[PDB]
């Protein structure tokens, strides 16, 4: 129904108030009573950066999402009844609006436009415009200082879920400090890429203009960090207290234990104090693509019995580019690697072998199994790392003068070729002709019958094979380099290998063709850069031991 | 005195088998498979 | 479990469009669907 | 002899085991055997399992 | 509470849960709780126990 103006912008206020040990709800729906477990998440630290804003005062920032906000209002009246979830806040994409206006509630998933104001109306103390949005393009989901409420907003694999809590308080100024828990309410499910989310909040007038922000409120924001807590179940479930494992020296010990209470002693105590941040990324850098077109396509694959082998090397490996091209494979499996981590690896030896088989036998191209492809013509290794894949050529491929071995005495060993073409006889005699007790040992494809099953259809192969971290690699996948970080521990990825620890400085003299630096437990403590070609050390963040001495629950907290 | 050190060497030296699994090191396993069949891999390790 | 029904142009460089042409191309593509006689591969399927 | 089944025409679509590894068929001795046929649909192949 | 179905333990032992028909909880006790001593004198003695 349209959208207001407000000409007059006045700049935003920030201020810096904390969360005292507010922000906790019901992880799961597992039912726990009478017992303390420990559980790590995403959740909101204790004593927190929270931040505060007012409503001419109408502040209105896009707010990111992050991993989740926490959100709590304070206010005498219903001003605060909706908010905005989306990317970009356009049309293009995809978004999010979730009001208060009837029945249970008001939901909406669409392509909005909104304005630069978004705001309600309220005229006379009665209903008025709903100045949010202009249009509604194509879209599919639709649904229908006395008080203080929190809400907590998660979003995991495309649901949405909310938390409510209400208390009661009398503060003129602050957030009031306490403990609280909340409940899940909502768990709609709408598959979005949720980045920043907004707020939208209802503006007075007298008659039907001059719209003024005769009544203000209060709301904070907080942003959730991945910590560990310990909690606590009474009989009936609710969760009563809580400890962040991360505040104080007296918390990881308390965590450690797994109790509420300690006696006079000391202990010893883990490491939950430092966690890293910042990434170091480093590969060797070299540009330029492996010859996908010369191998995929190939005017003239040989046949099984006479397969070749290719060397490839110095490449920028990357799989993406395939897609643009006009092949369909249809078998595509991978032993040793995962498919999924293909592009953050470094390979060290690639070879890639092709031929051309029938198509009922292209599942005898896996290590371990049997046929006469398997067993006269080609054989895998029982440890075969690396990845297959088959495409069909019918439109190539129907020709004559393909072959296969059909006739041998012995098995084949895992790659090996048999190029022969001498007189097969099954007694062992040698043979002077073709004829009787001779044959051929090869055999045709056909390929030329017109109108041939599926399973008689010429069909491509290509094997791929490569080793990994055992020497200096060649082909790595499209990854950048992040430089280098000193005296900081650290995530790092050298040529695929993540690890954590600090590095700042390396004397140690080695051997050249080395790229690790093992240890007699099998512990990495030195890496070579392949960018500046010098050696490096690994020493984790955590060496030295602690130990807190305390007097007792009863008698103090200083430790 | 003897007897403690041993005691201690071995098991700091113990690390170094990988009983059932792939690689005595779990930075390369987590490199180059799921979380599906890591788990596995991982579980005999924490075992031994 | 994300849902991306977009139509904006695409640039490998990032930069943004203005119009289809050179170093801008279309996201989406035709499945085709068809032409006579096509394979087993290219049929459609319905998938739940 | 499951080599002889080669220089026959029959082209199998489908040849799984259990049990028993297909690699070392040819070293063994069993001792009961016993073969069932039918006819069943395209698609009901992989209820056989 | 509302929306319960069973009755968990600190030893992950079901003890309670709800009917569904009847909306009401029920108890889940095993059918051994006690432990049973027997008592003999030998087998070349006699038998009775
Ligand atoms: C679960 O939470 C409740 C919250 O009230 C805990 O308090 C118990 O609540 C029940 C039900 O309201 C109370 O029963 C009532 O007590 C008085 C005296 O008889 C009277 O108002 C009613 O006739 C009724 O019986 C109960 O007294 C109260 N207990 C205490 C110690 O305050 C309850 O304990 C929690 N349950 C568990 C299993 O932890
Ligand atoms: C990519 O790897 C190559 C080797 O394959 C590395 O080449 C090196 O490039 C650096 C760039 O900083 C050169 O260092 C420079 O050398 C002179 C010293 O007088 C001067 O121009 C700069 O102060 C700087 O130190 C280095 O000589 C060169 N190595 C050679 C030519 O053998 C390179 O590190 C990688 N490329 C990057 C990081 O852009
Ligand atoms: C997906 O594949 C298509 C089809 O192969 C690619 O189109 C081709 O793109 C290359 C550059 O990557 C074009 O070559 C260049 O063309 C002109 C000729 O005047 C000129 O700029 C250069 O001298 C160079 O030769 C090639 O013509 C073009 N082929 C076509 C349009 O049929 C496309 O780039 C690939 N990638 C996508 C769409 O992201
Ligand atoms: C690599 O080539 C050698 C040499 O030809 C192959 O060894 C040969 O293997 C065959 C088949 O097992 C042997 O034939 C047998 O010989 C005697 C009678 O001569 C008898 O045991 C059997 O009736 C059968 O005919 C042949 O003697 C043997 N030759 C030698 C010199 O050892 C070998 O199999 C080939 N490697 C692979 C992996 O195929
Ligand atoms: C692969 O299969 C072919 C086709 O079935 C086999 O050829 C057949 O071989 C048998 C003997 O194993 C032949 O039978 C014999 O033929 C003549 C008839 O004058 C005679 O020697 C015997 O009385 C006996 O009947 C049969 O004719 C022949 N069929 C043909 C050529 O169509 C072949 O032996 C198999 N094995 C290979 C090639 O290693
Ligand atoms: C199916 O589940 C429904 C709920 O979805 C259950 O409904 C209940 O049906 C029973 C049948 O025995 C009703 O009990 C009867 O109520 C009155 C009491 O004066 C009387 O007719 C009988 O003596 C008997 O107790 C019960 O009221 C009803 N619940 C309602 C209407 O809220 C039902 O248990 C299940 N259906 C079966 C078991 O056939
Ligand atoms: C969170 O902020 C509140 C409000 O400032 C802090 O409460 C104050 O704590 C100091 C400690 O020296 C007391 O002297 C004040 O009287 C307290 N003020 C109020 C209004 O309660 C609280 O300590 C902070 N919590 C932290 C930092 O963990
Ligand atoms: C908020 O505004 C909506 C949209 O104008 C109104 O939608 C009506 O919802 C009621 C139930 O509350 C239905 O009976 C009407 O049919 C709806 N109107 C139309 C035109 O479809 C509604 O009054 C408000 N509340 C809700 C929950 O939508
Ligand atoms: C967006 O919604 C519009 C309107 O329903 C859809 O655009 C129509 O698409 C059909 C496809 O056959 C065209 O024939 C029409 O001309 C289009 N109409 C307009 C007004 O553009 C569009 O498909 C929707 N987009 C989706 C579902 O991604
Ligand atoms: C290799 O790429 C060439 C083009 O460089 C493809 O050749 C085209 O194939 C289609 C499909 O059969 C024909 O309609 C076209 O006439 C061919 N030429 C051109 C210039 O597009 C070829 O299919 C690719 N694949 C191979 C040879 O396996
Ligand atoms: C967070 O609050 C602290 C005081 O608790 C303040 O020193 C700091 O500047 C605030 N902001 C950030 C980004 O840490
Ligand atoms: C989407 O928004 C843009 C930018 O304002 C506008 O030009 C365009 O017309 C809008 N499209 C539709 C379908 O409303
Ligand atoms: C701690 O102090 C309270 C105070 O009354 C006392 O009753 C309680 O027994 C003490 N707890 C322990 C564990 O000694
Ligand atoms: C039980 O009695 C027989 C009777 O001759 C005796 O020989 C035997 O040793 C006895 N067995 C044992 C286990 O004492």
């Amino acid at each position: 129904d349209g959208c207001g103006r407000l000409s007059q912008k006045t700049q935003p206020k920030l201020e810096q108030f904390n969360s005292s040990r507010r922000g906790l709800y019901y992880f799961d729906d597992i039912f726990r009573s009478s017992l303390r477990v420990l559980t790590s998440g995403y959740f909101l630290p204790f004593g927190s950066n929270v931040t505060r804003y007012e409503v001419i005062y109408y502040d209105n920032p896009l707010v990111p999402f992050g991993h989740g906000v926490y959100f709590a209002v304070t206010e005498k009246s219903n001003v605060v009844r909706g908010w905005i979830f989306g990317s970009t806040m356009d049309n293009t994409t995809q978004s999010a609006v979730l009001v208060n206006n009837g029945t249970h509630i008001v939901v909406n998933v669409c392509n909005f436009n909104f304005c630069a104001d978004p705001m309600f109306a309220v005229s006379a103390g009665q209903s008025y415009k709903s100045w949010i949005y202009t249009s509604s393009t194509n879209c599919t989901y639709f649904q229908a200082f006395t008080h203080l409420r929190e809400h907590v907003f998660r979003n995991v694999d495309g649901f949405l879920h909310v938390y409510h809590n209400y208390e009661v308080i009398n503060v003129q100024n602050g957030l009031p400090s306490g403990f609280s828990v909340l409940r899940p309410i909502f768990k709609l499910p709408l598959g979005l890429n949720i980045t920043y989310i907004k707020a939208v909040m209802t503006l007075f007038s007298s008659t039907t203009s001059n719209f003024i922000a005769a009544v203000a409120s209060l709301h904070y924001v907080g942003y959730l960090q991945p910590r560990t807590m310990l909690f606590h179940f009474d009989q009936n479930g609710t969760i009563v207290d809580a400890i962040d494992c991360s505040q104080n020296p007296l918390s990881e010990l308390k965590c450690t234990t797994k109790s509420f209470s300690l006696e006079k002693g000391i202990y010893q105590t883990s490491n939950f104090r430092v966690t890293p941040t910042t990434e170091v990324i480093r590969f060797p850098n070299v540009t330029q693509l492996c010859p996908f077109s010369d191998v995929f396509n190939r005017t003239k694959f040989p046949s099984v019995y006479a397969w070749e082998r290719m060397s490839i090397r110095d490449c920028v490996a990357d799989y993406a580019v395939l897609y643009n091209s006009s092949i369909s494979f249809s078998t595509f499996e991978c032993y040793g690697v995962s498919p999924t981590k293909l592009n953050d690896l470094c390979f060290s030896s690639v070879y890639a072998d092709y031929f051309v088989v029938r198509g009922d036998d292209v599942k005898q191209i896996a290590p371990g199994k049997t046929g006469v492809i398997a067993d006269y013509n080609y054989k895998l290794p029982d440890d075969f790392v690396g990845c297959v894949l088959a495409w069909n050529s019918r439109h190539v491929d129907s020709k004559q003068g393909f072959y296969y071995r059909l006739f041998r005495h012995g098995k084949i060993k895992p790659y090996q070729r048999d190029m022969s073409r001498e007189l097969y006889s099954p007694s062992g005699t040698p043979c002077t002709t073709e004829g009787f007790n001779c044959y051929d040992p090869l055999a045709h494809y056909a390929f030329a019958s017109p109108g041939i099953g599926t399973g008689y259809q010429p069909f491509r192969v290509v094997v791929l094979s490569f080793q990994l971290l055992n020497a200096p690699a060649t082909v790595c996948g499209p990854k950048q380099s992040t430089d280098l970080v000193k005296n900081k521990c650290v995530n790092f990825n050298f040529n695929g290998l993540t690890g954590t620890g600090v590095l700042t400085d390396s004397v140690k003299k080695f051997q050249p063709f080395q790229q690790f630096g093992r240890d007699s437990s099998d512990f990495t403590d030195s890496v070579k850069d392949p960018k500046t070609l010098e050696i490096l050390d690994i020493t984790p963040c955590s060496y030295g031991g602690v130990s807190v001495i305390t007097p007792g629950t009863n008698t103090s907290d200083a430790v | 005195i003897n007897q403690n050190a041993i005691a201690l060497n071995t098991l700091v030296k113990q690390l170094s088998s990988n009983f059932g699994a792939i690689s005595s090191v779990l930075n390369d396993i987590l490199s180059r498979l799921d979380p599906p069949e890591a788990e596995v891999q991982i579980d005999r390790l924490i075992t031994g």
